[PDB]
């Protein structure tokens, strides 16, 4: 009955930090996810930019 | 210097011809287009009178289905 107990008092602990981290995990997860869609984003205007004034010296 | 007076009344009226680099060299047209051609092949293609104007898109990462808790 003392080893059945304490399993079950170890299993319930165990349970509650394994909830603890899954609670943790998904948001942590979707905060980086947003923050690399910004990320992809960024070099669009860069190309045009440098490029075009390329051009232009070229014609020059 | 006199030889030299004459050299610069030679460069003189060289200067003051009409017809500039004439030269009444018969080939000078044919090396001025030859090299002509060869600087355009060696810039390319190219607009004397134009302006570079053009457009682009970028597509970012399309969504791919991921189910999970």
């Amino acid at each position: 009955v003392k080893q059945a107990s304490i399993k079950q008092i170890q299993d319930a602990i165990d349970l509650e930090k394994s909830q603890q981290a899954l609670v943790q995990k998904r948001h942590y997860l979707f905060d980086v996810q947003r923050n690399n869609i910004a990320m992809a984003l960024e070099v669009t205007y860069r190309e045009r930019l440098h490029r075009v004034y390329k051009e232009i010296k070229n014609r020059l | 210097q006199k030889l030299f007076v004459d050299k610069i009344r030679e460069y003189r009226t060289k200067r003051q011809t009409s017809g500039g680099p004439v030269d009444a060299g018969p080939e000078y047209q044919q090396d001025l287009d030859r090299e002509l051609f060869k600087l355009k092949q060696m810039y390319g293609k190219a607009d004397m009178n134009t302006f570079p104007n053009f457009t682009f898109e970028d597509p970012k990462f399309e969504a791919v289905e991921k189910p999970q808790s």
